[PDB]
């Protein structure tokens, strides 16, 4: 499962 | 400390001017510098410490989850060189998120008034003990578990009084607690739960949004879809 | 010296761990490590050195190289922290090609007899003195550019006595010497007329090969041709 | 212009 990344990227 | 003598608007410059060169660590420790300077940081600045931490923690992640992966492999008597190794690289990992925790701690959270800032530290705050829960084993871990469901359910307090159910940040932390629960405190109903109504009420708010900010929610609210199938 | 503790065999073990896990930095540190235990170093222990530089390294040319073109495009103000940050980055990078230039000269090289590992030690001080010239303007920059090629041109002539025309090691030399013609010493006609004699060389001496060779061999003359292809 | 890699991938 993916978290929120850094950047809108 | 070691970035004291920089002006704080370098210190800016120099992260912005390190995340253009994929140089995180570097990154990092101009944000470090930065926050030190004691003043609170504006939503650009905020973006900047976070995707500095999370670029290094994120390698130092993928690198203990390597090493842990053949060190259970390994328990032929290889030696103690792969749990040495993987106890070098968690011991720097724990040093970052400490170091991490300490900027919030000392004195972001405390000075942050705004419904904005203080979700935004305290999600970095569950993030981090998260990172601390993903390595821990020893008679600490539950109390580390603890700290960051306290730290994201604060968060998610503030979020639910004070921001629009589409709010990036606020969604941000949904889908961040929703993996905690999922991975770390062994709750995958909760964390489903969490997913779907967190969608769900998103979903329902889009019609009152610009076209750029429906395209930040809605692009959160995939990630809280991706996990969604993925977990069901 | 820091690694002193450590036993060669577990530097090692370390070593191809780091790789593993994409630690570069600690890979070269470990190799580092190894090499200072005032051993030879085997076939497999070379290529472990050169991959954990050869990645160190690279990333500080690629930041190097973001910074620069920033920097020549500023010059409305941005004041000195592009510069500054593009010194730092620079004196890191020489400070890495300065630590494997020692690695070499005290003593890799003075004890490499056998052609392969001596060509190779030669090769990459070619290369690591063509790192410096990259970054290099001064007084020194002409010395630094004598230097890559002498180390690359006495690796040239034991290459071409002792070993066919397809060995990977004299294949690669090639190429980056190649590369120094063209992209250093302002010699494109030098480098495309070393890659294209290389790659015919090397075609006509493939009848010789196993399979395996055979696909090492053409692996370095696809490389060389796709230079040619964008040189010509 | 491409150098040599590391490894052979
Ligand atoms: C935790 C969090 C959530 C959103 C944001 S943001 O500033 O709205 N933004 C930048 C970071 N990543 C991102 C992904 C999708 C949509 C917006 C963003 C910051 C921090
Ligand atoms: C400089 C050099 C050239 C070849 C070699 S190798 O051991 O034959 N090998 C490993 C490194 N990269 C590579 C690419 C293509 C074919 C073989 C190799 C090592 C060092
Ligand atoms: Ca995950
Ligand atoms: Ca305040
Ligand atoms: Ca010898
Ligand atoms: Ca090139
Ligand atoms: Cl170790
Ligand atoms: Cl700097």
């Amino acid at each position: 499962a993916g978290s929120i990344p850094g950047r809108r990227s | 400390g070691a970035m004291g003598s920089m002006e704080r608007a370098s210190l800016i410059q120099k992260a912005k001017l390190a995340e253009q060169a994929e140089r995180y660590e570097d990154m990092a420790a101009f944000m470090k510098g930065a926050v030190e300077k004691g003043e609170e940081l504006s939503c650009e600045e905020r973006n900047l410490l976070s995707v500095a931490y999370k670029n290094v923690v994120g390698g130092q992640r993928a690198a203990w989850r390597v090493l842990s992966s053949i060190e259970q492999k390994s328990n032929e008597e290889k030696g103690p060189e792969v749990r040495e190794y993987r106890e070098k690289v968690e011991t720097e990992l724990q040093g970052v998120c400490d170091t991490v925790l300490g900027l919030l701690d000392s004195h972001l959270i405390k000075e942050a008034g705004d419904a904005e800032s203080r979700v935004f530290y305290l999600k970095m705050k569950g993030d981090y003990y998260r990172y601390l829960a993903e390595v821990a084993t020893g008679d600490d871990k539950k109390r580390i578990i603890d700290s960051a469901r306290s730290a994201y359910q604060e968060a998610m307090d503030i979020s639910k009084k004070e921001m629009p159910p589409t709010n990036p940040i606020r969604l941000g932390l949904a889908l961040n607690f929703s993996v905690f629960h999922y991975e770390i405190a062994n709750s995958p109903e909760e964390a489903i739960s969490l997913a779907k109504t967190t969608f769900d009420e998103a979903m329902a708010d889009l019609h009152t949004l610009s076209e750029d900010s429906y395209k930040d929610s809605t692009l959160i609210m995939q990630l809280l879809r991706d996990n969604l199938t993925l977990w069901t």
